[PDB]
RNA sequence: GCGAAUGGCUCAUUAAAACAGUUAUAGUUUAUUUGAUAAUUAAAGAUUACAUGGAUAACCGAGCUAAUUGUUGGGCUAAUACAUGCUUAAAAUUCCGUGUCCUGCGACCGGAACGUAUUUAUUAGAUAUUAGACCAAUCGCAGCAAUGUGAUUGAGAUGAAUCAAAGUAACUGAUCGGAUCGAGGUUUACCUCGAUAAAUCAUCUAAGUUUCUGCCCUAUCAGCUCUCGAUGGUAGUGUAUUGGACUACCAUGGCAGUCACGGGUAACGGAGAAUUAGGGUUCGAUUCCGGAGAAGGAGCCUGAGAAACGGCUACUACAACUACGGUUCGGCAG
């Protein structure tokens, strides 16, 4: 009644079981879409016993992950199940023979399963284009503490 | 007679359908008259003479349906020996019986 | 771009063809076939510049168009100026009963190996993919773009088969595993032949492999570039330029002019 | 040339974005194809109309413009018969699509219980017509009629909502097919989770 | 019937855009090629398959205009054009008949459906990483039952699938399942090697779109994008497919001194070019590659393929003919 309607006008799964399950009145009916992107990645416990209907998830959908895999710090928590990760790298300068600092910002999609927080390191995978920016989904989240400015924070992670 | 076709004082033919006593300009696609192909979609803004007959018409062709008692030389005097006899197996027999 | 390319430039045509730089401006562009553009040798190249049976361009035009049929590729007739003869193929010159192996040098140039009516029978096939299709049936596919029906089941995807062309029959295969012999179809290391050491898969999208050989050199290349020339040390075909092993520019000198 | 190139946009940082390429043909964008219903031929004679469009590869893609009959499946039972759709209600996407009884892939509609009624009857011995005459079996109970029982006893507890539906003649179901893409209109019969829910949208919608 | 969407010229546009080096396509289309695959022609209809049907160029003949690879109009016959179409496997599976026997929706009997593809719904595909045990019930292997037995044969592919292959239900029927063509043989019953049409899977070829990283001056450019998309979520459209690419509803984000946004560039980017102790400085219109364009700009036919442009439509500015009615296969950055 909550996870289902909640504003939006319906939220099923990829494997349209449900209502039909009432046919198997004895074993386990409460099926949800289960998956495992593999690639050396554990599938979130929370992902399984959730009521969430996120088609853009890498464990609850026919969303693949291929090639490019990222690790970066998180900037913002706003946006619906989407986050911006900031990567901090050095650039070399041919002439002066030294480096300068630089940061690329990245649009990342977050399946409800893992719980966000601002200023923590995150691991993204290469998933098909989900929107103008998005092209990365979160696969493994590590909580971390930064006392204040996320901008000030710059780590060659 | 049957009004077979039209030609203007400027070589402009008629187009059954375009019912307008005058010349209109259209884009022709294959399947049209007064329009030749050459690479599908040769669509062309060709101008043609209406379907309605007018004094502006120079030449009108006619098709003789039922001739009367009268006799015209150029018409009844003819006996054309159409040259091409049947060539498809079925068309052949259709003419000789079999 | 306008549509699909359709020509090829002297300058741009692969160094594997040992081509004439001054030559002209173009070069017979391989026809879409069994082997990829870069990995192939169009007949015109094969006879004119290679064998030298042909010469001028029209020379070919005769040979492949002449109602006699002078060229055979894997037991079949071919009449296309640029049929892409690829790796591990067998080409027969009718009018002389010549039989050749389409194999790369040790320096990476397409070489023509002369075979005896014996090897001319079998051809080595590498396994592309393996899956079951229509009405419960198993299918295997070879680099040579061969599609196989009901193949022996003990065959993993990255295998190498021996093919009896005469009977379009298979016999003695051999997967790639620690301890075999191999030929590398392309790479900074092509034309080499050694013993597989071990295959470290990295799944992230690209597995690698190591190798040893005669002078026990250490070789490194991606799996896709490994072709199993044989099982357990014994190679299956005669190799060009002696054994599939290249020399230091230093070893070449000492062998030739003995420095 | 209604294109869909992402060039006429503004990169992340909303700054306008350059162009050197005229609209290129592979960015094709075909004219939308609203899809209505003939469950009201009050004007509309030609029941269903589908026009085929020449697509890329060289294939054809049939486009549904006007319809009246689609195919639907009862999840639970695994039955599927072609039926006449009735009126469209609640389109979610927008209420205007309902106002024009347009057919979106996921538009919830009504159907004729006839085929399902006909079937539920033959396989269980239960017509579903007004409750009282409930069952209709055979005179003798020795032979194969012993199965309509076995099935009927399968506590065919078809939700109190599924039951009411039949008798009313109307049946709730959502669609699962792009009319503008394949020309057809196929849907599943509404049940449990969504049924209860979509109905609510309807109860509260009118009240 | 194919080709004409290769090439050839040019750089005006164009500073994360294009490009390059990289990566993805589990988000897609690809005529021609190479390998393979098809026992069932759907219903109603209709019915010849030793094989069907109708029409038209070329041609014959009449004609128009001052005019062009303009075209009217009458008569004649062929196709791989067009149009229409014949083709018995068994078993299995599913369902039906108040059919026998028996109770297992079990067995025998009889009837019906049954290729492929299309469109949905659903069942199962046993992440062969992952050992086993006891009582009950079902299940399947012997099975009249008794009592058992056994849990085994199994598992194509990937890092991973709502993959491959498959069962049931029905939908469309505009998917396919050859009414075609040679030559060489040979006392028969025919035989041998080919052409070509065309479906699906591969394959080759190429193309879309895509990950990451990198560009010259400049703040006498500091806040930018957001009335309609600016950032994300929802549902749909639409496409070859992904996507705010477009619609609707909802949230308010997205970028920035680690220089956003804006402006200049006699700026198309590379490969490279000139001088060079080392480090640098300055160029790259210009044979390779990729991009863009064809007078400016938009629109489109056709096709496997282009917004093509040595194809078409309209506008702006033009070029050629005119009997001033009208016409042009009018675009040399070949
Ligand atoms: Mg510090
Ligand atoms: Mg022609
Ligand atoms: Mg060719
Ligand atoms: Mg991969
Ligand atoms: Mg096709
Ligand atoms: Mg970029
Ligand atoms: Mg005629
Ligand atoms: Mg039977
Ligand atoms: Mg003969
Ligand atoms: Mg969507
Ligand atoms: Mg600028
Ligand atoms: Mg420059
Ligand atoms: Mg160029
Ligand atoms: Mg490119
Ligand atoms: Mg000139």
């Amino acid at each position: 009644m909550d996870t289902q309607i909640q504003r939006a006008y319906q939220k099923q799964d990829g494997v349209f079981l449900n209502s039909k399950k009432l046919l198997a009145k004895k074993t386990s009916a409460g099926v949800r879409y289960y998956k495992n992107i593999g690639l050396g990645f554990k599938t979130p416990k929370e992902a399984i016993e959730g009521t969430y209907v996120d088609k853009k998830c890498p464990f609850t959908s026919n969303l693949s992950i291929r090639g490019k895999i990222i690790k970066g710090l998180v900037i913002s928590t706003k946006m619906n199940r989407t986050v911006i990760i900031r990567r901090d790298y050095l650039h070399y300068v041919r002439k002066y023979n030294r480096y300068e600092k630089r940061h690329r910002n990245i649009p990342v999609h977050i399946s409800p399963c893992f719980s966000v927080k601002e200023g923590d390191i995150l691991v993204a995978g290469q998933c098909r284009p989900i929107s103008k920016t998005v092209r990365f989904n979160a696969l493994q989240v590590v909580p971390n503490e930064i006392i204040g400015s996320v901008r000030k924070q710059f780590l060659l992670f | 007679f049957k009004i077979a076709g039209g030609n203007d004082k400027d070589g402009f033919p008629m187009k059954q359908g375009v019912m307008v006593r005058g010349r209109v300009r259209l884009l022709l696609s294959e399947g049209h008259s007064c329009f030749t192909s050459r690479r599908s979609g040769f669509r062309k803004r060709k101008s043609v003479r209406g379907c309605i007959v007018g004094p502006d018409m120079r030449v009108l062709a006619l098709q003789i349906v039922k001739k009367g008692v009268a006799e015209i030389d150029g018409l009844t005097t003819v006996t054309l020996p159409r040259k091409l006899g049947p060539k498809r197996a079925n068309n052949i027999k259709k003419l000789f019986g079999l | 771009a306008r549509g699909p390319k359709k020509h090829l430039k002297r300058i741009n045509a692969p160094k594997s063809w040992m081509l004439n730089k001054l030559g002209g401006i173009w070069a017979t562009r391989p026809s879409q076939g069994p082997h990829k553009l870069r990995e192939s040798l169009p007949l015109s190249v094969l006879l004119k510049e290679r064998l030298n049976y042909a010469l001028n361009g029209r020379d070919v035009t005769l040979i492949l168009n002449d109602k006699e049929q002078n060229v055979f590729v894997d037991g079949k007739v071919r009449r296309d100026k640029g049929y892409p003869t690829g790796l591990m193929d067998v080409v027969r010159i009718e009018k002389t009963d010549q039989s050749f192996r389409i194999l790369y040098d040790t320096k990476g140039r397409f070489v023509l190996k002369s075979l005896s009516k014996e090897e001319a029978k079998y051809k080595l096939l590498k396994v592309t993919a393996k899956a079951i299709g229509p009405n419960q049936i198993p299918y295997i596919v070879t680099h040579d773009s061969r599609t196989i029906r009901f193949p022996n089941p003990e065959i993993k995807i990255g295998d190498t088969l021996k093919y009896d062309l005469v009977n379009n029959k298979i016999e003695n295969f051999a997967h790639l595993e620690s301890g075999n012999v191999c030929y590398i179809q392309q790479g900074n290391n092509i034309g080499r032949v050694g013993i597989i050491q071990h295959i470290e898969k990295h799944q992230g999208s690209f597995d690698i492999c190591h190798v040893k050989d005669a002078k026990g050199n250490a070789f490194a290349t991606r799996l896709g570039n490994i072709f199993v020339l044989g099982q357990g040390k014994k190679s299956w075909i005669e190799l060009p330029s002696g054994d599939g092993v290249r020399e230091t520019i230093l070893e070449e000198r000492k062998r030739k002019f003995s420095y | 040339g209604i294109s869909r190139d992402s060039k006429h946009k503004r990169r992340a940082t909303g700054g306008r974005m350059p162009v050197h390429r005229k609209k290129r043909a592979f960015e094709k964008g075909r004219p939308i194809s609203m899809t209505k219903l003939t469950t009201q031929s009050t004007t509309i004679t030609e029941k269903r109309r589908i026009r085929p469009v020449r697509v890329r590869g060289g294939h054809l893609k049939f486009r549904a413009l006007r319809l009246c009959e689609g195919n639907f499946s009862w999840g639970s039972e695994n039955i599927t018969r072609k039926t006449k759709i009735l009126d469209v209600k609640y389109n979610a996407t927008n209420n205007e699509l309902v106002r024009t009884k347009t057919l979106v892939k996921n538009s919830i509609v009504e159907i004729d219980s006839t085929p399902f009624r006909e079937w539920y009857k033959l396989h269980y011995g239960i017509d579903l017509g007004l409750k009282k005459d409930r069952t209709v079996l055979g005179n003798k109970e020795k032979s194969r009629h012993v199965q309509k029982r076995v099935k009927r006893t399968k506590a065919q507890a078809l939700e109190k909502n599924i039951e009411e539906q039949f008798v009313s003649q109307r049946i709730l179901a959502c669609i699962t097919s792009r009319p503008g893409q394949s020309g057809r209109a196929d849907g599943y019969i509404l049940e449990g989770k969504e049924l209860e829910f979509y109905i609510r949208k309807l109860q509260s919608k009118k009240k």
